[PDB]
């Protein structure tokens, strides 16, 4: 909005900003390991206690 | 030299007698500016501190 002067000056119309935001990207990663020992017996089925 | 009652209304009627440019950064008067806003006291009582 704008104030409507009395006094001879530039007077500012009708003005309307367009201002955008843009989106951020944050990509976050660890490494875990795992032994192939730990995994042969997760693929296998037992019969032994 | 007008009366008391007068000189203290044309104090502070925006008289700019003598006034100074606000953000300008070398000082200047005012082209009989009402945009400003000011008043100097020491226009009106005669001493400067």
């Amino acid at each position: 909005p704008t104030i409507a002067h009395g006094d001879g000056r530039r007077p500012s119309k009708q003005r309307t900003f367009i201002v955008v935001k843009n989106c951020h990207k944050h990509h976050i990663s660890t490494e875990m390991e795992l032994s192939m020992l730990d995994l042969e017996i997760l693929h296998s089925i037992p019969e032994t206690p | 030299n007008r009366g008391l009652y007068n000189m203290v209304n044309e104090y502070s009627q925006r008289l700019g007698g003598h006034p100074a440019t606000s953000n300008t950064e070398v000082q200047f008067v005012v082209i009989a500016g009402t945009d400003v806003f000011l008043e100097q006291p020491c226009s009106f009582l005669q001493e400067a501190f």
